[PDB]
């Protein structure tokens, strides 16, 4: 029963099989450990790796008697939907089309940043580097990601806000 | 539909008491938020929702936070008459004040208190479904209002993004004064406010004192009178969201119509039938009379004379029994006047709004009862004169570094004084350049 | 022959509420939706504007769109609001901000698919579909942007039907909005390519009609929206009642438009006269013709004496002789011959319908294609150039994402429309 | 012509309880088992779902299987629970833990012989056996593992009957279980070989049905299971009542499946409407057809506009003419021609049954075979590849004993299925 | 159906007293072990069976053991209010404490008492027909809790098989402290507990004190308050076995969803409507508000900040009047936030449960009465900071051999310190490597 069916759908099947099967190869040991090849360039809990595309927390003693804890924020994510899914609303949701960041086209329609107050809420010093929330993945007018990048083996690569490296030193005569 | 109010410092909390008194009495919520023992719902309609939310048992609670560094004013709110209306978490109080230092509010103490405020505002914003802006009340002359107001507006601008932020600001009066260090705080505030506010309305107590002496018959006015007038103005501007009308105006329309360039967002405010009970029965109060009234400088709540500048845009809000044909005839007559001038690049200078709900009367109030009122917010180059006088007083004190050691001790670099002064100088040059005729430049 | 209505924005929803009151009254539909009329002539064409519900009820074929439900909430609370189908109300969660670019590109693309789904559901149900009818203002934000967006999508999906628009345009004396020139210019650029016929009304003309002609002591927006609903319901009268000389929307377009870009028309309704002065003069075809050409009864600020008529159409309602109509149209063309374009031998089309609106013995609606509309476009282009040379408020539109080239294209297209009208005004045979 | 039902796991037992309530209501069986119906037409085909017990009682042809009796104890305690035969409840002593390998290999093989004994006892009692019908979720543990085990055993033992499954599949937006991709992939690999026809449902699609169409303020799982019970009882309605154009499960399969791997279908049910709206629209065949093809009324997240229909079937219940059914199906095929595969001259089969469900004048159930289902499998395969590269949670499955080659085979077979759908979507005559 | 509770040491027995007080009041067993007079064989009443077994005379007795080396706390239970509820054999007591030495409990004293404990647990397990797991309460900071808890879990793990073991554990607070030798006992306990436990839930007294000050209005809280909060959380997690609901969750489902790799089994716990009666009347308590509450670190019962790590899995338990659409909408709203981050290898991060029984109210309690509640247990890489901070204190103390002679004297080789410290170093490396993005790993 599957003669003509398999004969007619041959080339696409081999193309997809040649694409997918290299990805299914394991890259991690059974103990949850990376293989000898393709080591990560930096450790995970480093300040620039952990907070590559997310603001670091701020801690303060107000409201606590002992060791303080941070707070959640309302910063939404990019309005991206799976390909070929109906517009689903179980109830009234808060869409991300609104709350579009004010860094969109700031350098073109406006004069850009004109004060040092950007360091209060927009520019962060994470470890040995600098994070800027206005210099991430490009977005369109409706708060949607424009560019998608892949590795050699075809894994989606996340955006980065790290712009520059700061050569800090202690002073001397 | 909904809007969240943020009250900062002493002026902002005291103006908040008058505002919530008016909004409760206008919607009909009792001062304690409860309902009679036999009813199942306290009111028949949802119109309150813009400013109040009801629990499933029907108690009302308001969408506001009160922020202060000294406890006394918030403790007065906690022990006053509206104790049961507010949720206790909304009334936030610190231990000690910012001592008239912008540096103390911004760097040392407001930096510690700001995360609790942001957590409370987030808890309010999560209980909303069509938030369309923040309203902020503060004075830029004091330390905590200036420093924490700027820091909080910066954080709000990063977290909420495009949402509009409209400010009601009490600026230092041109000759009445309360503290010596007012120029430094006002300059540094205006420097932060330029980047992080969409429209800022400026008020001066000297103008409201003049208005209460000439129009009202009060020989010894106090801050409660001024705060009731401010509450009436805010109620007039937000009435377009809450009651039926011919031409509604959403809070996003103000920023689109009034701001031509991103730095030119400081507006003048005036209110027409500010009148006493004895004068009100001697005069008729037609649409054309109050429209003629709003352009006279005796009606303004900011001490500036608009005849020394040019208008860029005007927004006129009419509430009450008014007919559109009379509004059109009045605006055409205003347009005819020779002491009213518009920049030649702004031919369509007006935005109109018409609402059917007349202004409410408050039991202890001093305004008369009237069937109609009009309120105006307008952008004009005359505002450049207020900054020039603040900048001259700053230059006089800064030439000898008269008080800078306090600001440097509380955490600020001396460089910040000079930076702010060149930014305000550039704002002065912007107001000179925008006012240049196109026919003159060919 | 079915019409689909679209109501967009505050102005469109408010005019629509009064229009559906007038239409429900003319066909004897109770505000509960039950037919309670008193002649079969009312029932036999109810399908043109109404859909049929099962027992007695009829439901109106209209789509209401707005970005904040406040206006829709006002019309739903009104006395006839219940008749509208609940699924036909489409709304978002944040306003247009009175900005064309937001209404066209950001919230427009978010809502447009649900509006197109409703319009397709309504269109594909008809056994034979006639043109669409759209009401909106050109100076606003969601009205201009989403109305022109939806018009473009419907012209792609239904290119063989008719596209008709009723549009409100800025007065020459007082603005209701500061950024009116940008929104008007971009909307006229979209309409001149996409639309088949567009009618324009000035609020200043309705104010002058109410105060000077009807001498009303305290007019309200209900009166202006009633005048608009009266002319709108008059244009369609020959589609839905018998008559001695039937007419149709396509027949009006074929007789009114000489060249495809010249499709912007002036409107007027004749038997306007105060209740005190009605006793002095009776109703007759000469009286209707005299009021019909009187500029007092025309709904725009521009006056015909500064231009020339290319074509005109008159639709008469009532029981009357054809001899009086023919001789009146000949006498008016011969006596005022300098104001009629000479290379067309007869500029006026007439049509006669038997059933007048209740309480009037006769009525006529007048549609005119006159070159004086060029003065409005010239004024809008001047104000646009004044604002654009100085970048007066441009950062809002550029921040949403528009290219300035869009502004230069729209200005060039409107300037060519003004030039084409001026050239045909002063053309000669030679 | 009688069907035997199997209910497995929590989701299956809960949906089954509502199904047997709907079927008992339509044939007028009291929860005590006594016939209390009001027409002989109900009794003459009662055998299709019920077996006959000796006295005044009827017993339902169903097998209930679960690994922990909690759900069975809740349904047995329910208002209709007494009707079920006590010997038909099969249970173990420890749960599946939502793990496919445990449910398939350790407790599955322990209970499967007792389940097969009950299924054979029920099957060999029938005078003529029609296909089996199975309800289970694919994301769970005992549902997926024991359901697919039993399906494989019944296909070995009854290869000439029909095998039909109703299956719950993971939502694209929110997961109900962390390990859903493994269980779903292994179950789909088993089903595509073993099943003849399989219907898939997203709980997210039922939530959108409840919120948008019925506007329920506080829906409960009883409503979702009622919608599912309505469609499942509707597909078989023509098997058990007279009609003008009879249809059968085998005839549906022959008309719906072009090639044996392409047997995954979407479902819909039409007369869904909110309590406020019913006054606005009378029932008619065009209204049912319009709701039938509206994606708002479809119980899957994939949208038809990204794919093409190979075939579809519509079963109508009610007293109606064949002309409107035939012409509606022709008009929908002609107007939306780009969404129908062009090398098949007619994609829709129709069927008409005289007896509608009580309280509705008319009803239709829709079954659709559309290539847009490939995107759901692609999403599940992507999440599987993301989890497998990092060996996500793999030690549970490997500790039970499965070879990883099973995982690579199931992923490869499902990837070939998405490729096959993509090739037939873009195929051409040439 | 059945579950057996094992209570160890001082914290575990006092929390057991609070838990059994709660379970009695929720099912309705009187303190003298009697069903109320209105309950008979007239209606099906079996929900207690998960926690109680009935004798042939109809008295109820609970499926629990209380283990202690000092007599005082169990003698308080024997002389307290519930004297007639417990069987006297269940209360086992030794003569002298483990004196904060893990070595004394494990080697010297617990080896004598351990055989009685295994015999009692066996006698309970023989009187069961569907045992599906053990719940264990102990503190790892003290000597008997660490040593006897480890020894007993090892023996249970040898005797029983394929059975879940879920631990609720009180860890040493990061700056509040009770004993000097806390790091040594906590390291050696965690070393034994790592191999023989399926999921471990962590609690810290410093966090629950902060929560009782912040949410409730108690100025001077004590352990009874903390124990009532713990009793509420355990009742919420086990409610899914005892009452009707939309989505039940067996104890085996927690281990399958929360543990990605066999060593990564430490989870955070939080509870949403911790609120006082006076605050309860100022607020509605909808599903979305309590769902937003469980994710704030101020709601957690362990002093760790999840913003310093990434979530791998979350399990959300809703009990009470909740509808599935609201649970779906709430979880979908949390997923949108940018300050909440999941590792890229865990796309389907959530498990849901929905039960109809609302939480019970205890007569002297401080929580308000509420119609719905949500409880969360979650796995996150932030836990590496808790081990890192214990390990730094261990390195500081062991660098000088500060107390080793006590441990070596009571029977333990010094080598055990180096083995445990190396195992915790490897656990720190597992938490460092697991959080590394896959794109960087190629
Ligand atoms: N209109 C009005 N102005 C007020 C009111 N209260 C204070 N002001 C003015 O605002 C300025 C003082 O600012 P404050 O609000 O006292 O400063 P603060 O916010 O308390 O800052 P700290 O002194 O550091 O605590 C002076 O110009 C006062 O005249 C008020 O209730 N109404
Ligand atoms: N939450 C809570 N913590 C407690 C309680 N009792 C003691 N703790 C804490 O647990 C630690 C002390 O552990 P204990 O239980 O006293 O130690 P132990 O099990 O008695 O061990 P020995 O002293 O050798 O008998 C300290 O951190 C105490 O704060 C309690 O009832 N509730
Ligand atoms: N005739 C008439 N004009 C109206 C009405 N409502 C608004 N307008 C006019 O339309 C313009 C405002 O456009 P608007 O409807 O507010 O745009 P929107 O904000 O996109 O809905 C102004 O010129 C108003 O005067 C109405 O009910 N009748
Ligand atoms: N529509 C529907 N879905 C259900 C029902 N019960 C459970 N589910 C879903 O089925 C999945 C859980 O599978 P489950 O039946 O528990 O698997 P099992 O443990 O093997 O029986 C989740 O996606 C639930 O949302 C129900 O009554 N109706
Ligand atoms: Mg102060
Ligand atoms: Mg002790
Ligand atoms: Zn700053």
């Amino acid at each position: 029963p599957n003669g003509v069916f398999h004969k007619e759908t041959l080339d696409c099947t081999l193309k997809n099989r040649s694409t997918l099967l290299p990805r299914l190869r394991a890259i991690v040991d059974g103990r949850g450990h990376h293989l000898s090849g393709s080591t990560p360039p930096a450790r995970s809990f480093h300040p620039q790796v952990l907070y590559k595309n997310c603001p670091p927390p701020v801690l303060s003693q107000a409201g606590y008697d002992f060791t303080p804890m941070s707070h959640n924020a309302f910063l939404l994510r990019t309005n991206d939907h799976p390909q070929g899914v109906r517009d689903v609303k179980s109830d009234f949701m808060k869409g991300s089309c609104d709350y579009r960041p004010r860094a969109y086209l700031r350098d073109e329609v406006s004069g850009g940043v004109n004060s040092r107050h950007c360091h209060c809420a927009e520019v962060y010093q994470v470890g040995d580097y600098t994070m800027d929330l206005a210099r991430g993945a490009e977005i369109d007018h409706r708060n949607r990601t424009v560019n998608f990048e892949y590795t050699k083996k075809g894994t989606l690569k996340s955006g980065s806000n790290i712009v520059g490296k700061r050569h800090a030193r202690v002073p001397r005569f | 539909r909904e809007a969240i109010c943020i009250h900062i410092g002493q002026a902002g909390c005291q103006v908040g008491n008058a505002c919530w008194e008016l909004f409760c009495l206008e919607h009909g919520i009792q001062p304690d938020g409860a309902m009679p023992s036999d009813k199942t719902i306290g009111v028949e309609d949802d119109a309150f929702n813009t400013f109040f939310s009801e629990t499933g048992a029907g108690k009302h609670v308001p969408r506001a936070v009160f922020l202060d560094l000294e406890p006394t004013v918030v403790d007065e709110v906690r022990t006053g008459t509206y104790r049961q209306l507010f949720h206790p978490e909304q009334l936030i109080s610190g231990k000690e004040d910012a001592a008239n230092n912008y540096a103390r509010g911004h760097y040392t103490i407001g930096k510690e208190i700001v995360d609790l405020c942001l957590d409370r505002i987030r808890k309010l914003a999560d209980n909303c479904t069509g938030l369309q802006g923040f309203l902020v009340y503060h004075a830029v002359g004091g330390g905590t209002g200036s420093g924490l107001g700027a820091l909080l507006l910066e954080r709000l601008s990063v977290d909420y993004g495009k949402k509009s932020k409209l400010g009601y600001t009490v600026y230092p009066s041109p000759q009445v004064s309360t503290a010596v260090v007012e120029p430094y705080n006002s300059v540094l505030s205006t420097h932060s406010l330029l980047e992080h506010t969409d429209v800022a309305a400026m008020l001066d107590n000297e103008a409201i004192y003049d208005l209460t002496r000439r129009n009202l018959d009060i020989e010894r006015p106090t801050y409660t009178n001024l705060n009731r007038l401010i509450g009436q103005v805010v109620s007039s501007l937000t009435a377009s969201l809450r009651f039926d009308g011919a031409l509604n105006v959403d809070l996003t329309e103000f920023q689109t119509n009034l701001v031509p360039y991103p730095r030119i967002h400081f507006v003048l405010t005036s209110y027409a039938p500010v009148i006493s009970a004895e004068k009100a029965y001697h005069e008729q109060l037609s649409v054309s009379e109050i429209s003629n009234a709003v352009f006279e400088p005796a009606s303004m709540m900011t001490k500036c004379d608009p005849r020394h500048g040019k208008y860029m845009a005007c927004c006129l809000m009419y509430r009450g029994d008014v007919v559109p044909k009379d509004v059109n005839a009045a605006v055409a007559t205003i347009k005819t006047k020779r002491t009213i001038q518009f920049v030649d690049w702004s031919p369509t200078g007006f935005k109109c709004g018409i609402n059917y709900q007349p202004p409410t009367v408050v039991p202890g109030g001093d305004l008369a009862k009237v069937q109609r009122a009009v309120c105006m917010i307008a952008n004009s180059t005359a505002i450049a004169e207020v900054f020039a006088r603040i900048d001259h007083k700053f230059d006089l004190m800064y030439s000898k570094r008269a008080f800078v050691h306090w600001y440097v001790g509380e955490g600020m670099e001396e460089g910040e004084f000079s930076e702010a002064r060149e930014d305000l100088a550039a704002l002065e040059k912007d107001y000179e350049e925008v006012g240049a005729e196109s026919a003159d430049m060919d | 022959r079915e019409i689909v209505c679209v109501q967009a924005g505050q102005c469109g929803n408010q005019i629509g509420s009064k229009f559906w009151e007038v239409i429900s009254d003319e066909h004897g539909v109770d505000p509960t939706g039950t037919y309670q009329g008193d002649s079969d002539l009312q029932l036999e064409r109810i399908n043109v504007y109404f859909d049929e519900a099962t027992g007695g009820r009829y439901v109106p074929r209209s789509v209401l769109i707005d970005l904040e439900p406040g206006t829709m909430d006002s019309v739903r609370a009104g006395p006839y609001g219940q008749i509208f189908r609940p699924d036909n109300f489409i709304f978002g969660q944040s306003g247009a901000g009175n900005n064309w670019a937001k209404g066209h590109y950001t919230e427009g693309a978010e809502l447009i698919d649900s509006v197109l789904d409703v319009c397709c559901k309504e269109a594909e149900s008809c056994d034979c579909l006639q043109g669409f009818q759209i009401c909106h203002s050109l100076g606003g934000g969601t009205g201009s942007g989403m109305g022109t967006l939806l018009i473009s999508k419907l012209r792609e999906q239904y290119p063989d039907r008719i596209m008709m628009t009723f549009s409100i345009i800025p007065s020459p004396k007082v603005s209701d909005t500061v950024v009116e020139p940008y929104n008007t210019t971009l909307s006229v650029h979209q309409l001149v390519e996409n639309s088949d016929e567009s009618m324009c009304i000035d609020n200043e003309a309705l104010y002058d009609i109410c105060f000077r002609t009807l001498k009303l002591t305290t007019p309200t927006f209900g009166d202006l929206n009633h005048l608009v609903s009266a002319v709108v319901s008059g244009v369609t009268c020959c589609l839905r009642f018998p008559g001695q000389l039937n007419s149709d929307l396509r027949k009006l377009a074929v007789n009114l438009v000489p060249f495809p870009r010249l499709h912007f028309f002036m409107m007027g309704f004749a038997p306007l006269t105060s209740r005190g002065s009605q006793q002095y003069r009776g109703l007759s075809v000469p009286e209707l013709t005299q009021q019909m050409f009187d500029a007092k009864n025309m709904m725009q600020a521009a006056d015909p004496r500064h231009g020339r008529y290319l074509t005109a159409s008159a639709l008469f309602r009532g029981r009357m002789s054809t001899k009086e109509v023919d001789e009146q149209m000949l006498n008016v063309q011969n006596k005022n011959s300098s104001y009629f374009i000479e290379w067309i031998p007869n500029n006026i089309k007439s049509s006669v319908c038997d059933i007048p609106p209740k309480g009037l013995k006769m009525a006529v609606t007048f549609i005119g294609n006159n070159t004086c509309i060029q003065e409005m476009f010239r004024r809008v282009g001047e104000q646009f150039t004044l604002m654009f040379r100085r970048k007066a408020f441009l950062h809002w539109y550029t921040g949403e994402g528009m290219d300035e080239m869009e502004f230069t294209e729209a200005e060039s297209n409107m300037n060519d429309l003004v030039s084409e009208y001026q050239q045909y005004q002063d053309a000669t045979i030679e």
